[PDB]
């Protein structure tokens, strides 16, 4: 019951606003449950100045 | 010439004649996958001429 | 920031139980059940039988005199039996019974890390008086579905011929739901709860089950945290 | 000319796989695209998957 890891994560920069970050070693639904947890947070709560 | 069910094939591992008995057919129950031998069966070609 | 911690855990059935999380700040009780479904409803530790030799038995296909189960219905009725162990990653269940009447599973062999949660689960029937069946079962432990198609590869010399392998089963969970309801603590301008009610064959507890699940959470986050 | 023949007979158990063919009674077809994990499933209140 070892638990797969990730690896390797290209970091495309798209400027300096934005960019496509990649991981490619996600188990089976991973990559919603990790993708939408962090979607959730990242459009709701963080630090900000407004 | 006649061809015989014998179990003595030309060219075949430990492995191979594992599952066959004595007589050349495989066991019964047996499990198989692709490339495994039902019943070993050799025909008579004289003068290979190599 | 206020972080969460568990509370109150009941338990209603041997089956299944409602877990609950009281400090939730907005919005995270969808951001975390959601996720916690995720992670409880698939990858989780499960023991289910896997090689089964039988008596006389050469392959699922056949049928046992004096035994009204076809032998692979028989096989079938293993991959829901449920077990669990302590110590052992494999063990290997000795199981003999004869006589007309049902036989259960709690006619094997008890081992020290043997606790069977369903002993009326029936294997099979018995039809005649002097009928005898022994079978030496054998349940290892492991995660997820390994079909046991994908299991005739390793191979490596089963010639055991009556070895006949059956589907990994592995899994507690059974259904797992979270409803939140807002959740008033008495000084907060809006707090929410987290309702976590899941479903089990009764080999996990809630308490490991919900825990290990966050365990893995984090553990993918790792990687993440740095670049 | 047949000296002797040999038949075997091999049980072969299929489940279900993209690609195979599924109507109802009614005469919607179909053909299994993807087999989805029981996470990604539509659910109802109850928690129970489609």
């Amino acid at each position: 019951t070892e638990f797969l890891k990730p690896r390797l994560v290209d970091i495309e920069q798209v400027s300096s606003t934005h960019a496509k970050v990649t991981l490619e070693p996600l188990e089976r639904g991973f990559g919603h449950t990790l993708g939408n947890a962090l979607r959730r947070i990242l459009l709701s709560s963080m630090p900000g100045c407004a | 010439g006649p061809e015989e069910i014998t179990a003595d094939i030309p060219n075949v591992g430990e492995a191979a004649l594992s599952k066959l008995d004595e007589s050349g057919i495989v066991y019964i129950g047996a499990e198989v996958t692709g490339g495994d031998i039902l019943v070993g069966k050799v025909t008579p070609k004289g003068e290979t001429q190599l | 920031f206020l972080k969460p911690r568990l509370v109150d855990i009941e338990q209603v059935s041997s089956t299944h139980a409602k877990v609950t999380l009281e400090p939730l700040e907005r919005g995270f009780g969808h951001t975390l059940g959601n996720a916690l479904r995720r992670i409880l409803l698939s990858s989780m530790p499960g023991c289910a039988v896997t090689e089964v030799e039988i008596d006389g038995v050469l392959h699922e296909y056949s049928t046992k005199e004096g035994v009204q189960e076809d032998i692979l219905e028989i096989l079938l009725n293993l991959k829901g039996l449920a077990v669990r162990v302590q110590g052992k990653d494999e063990v290997i269940l000795t199981l003999n019974k004869s006589g007309i009447g049902p036989v259960t599973a709690a006619d094997i062999t008890h081992d020290g890390d043997v606790e069977i949660v369903k002993p009326q689960h029936v294997i099979c029937h018995l039809t005649d008086e002097n009928a005898s069946i022994s079978m030496r079962i054998k349940v290892q432990r492991g995660r997820g579905y390994v079909p046991a198609s994908t299991r005739i590869h390793s191979e490596e010399d089963e010639r055991p011929i009556g070895r006949l392998l059956v589907d990994a089963c592995y899994s507690p969970v059974e259904r797992i739901a979270y409803n939140v309801e807002a959740a008033r603590v008495e000084q907060r301008t809006d707090l929410d709860k987290l309702v976590i009610e899941m479903e089990t064959n009764g080999t996990i507890d809630p308490e490991e089950a919900i825990r290990r699940a966050a365990t893995i959470l984090a553990e993918q986050l790792e990687a993440f945290v740095d670049l | 000319g047949v000296l002797k023949i040999v038949k075997v007979y091999l049980a072969v158990k299929r489940r279900i796989q993209p690609g195979d063919k599924m109507a109802g009674r009614h005469g919607n077809k179909g053909v299994i695209s993807k087999i989805n994990p029981i996470e990604d499933m539509p659910y109802d209140e109850n928690g129970t998957p489609v």
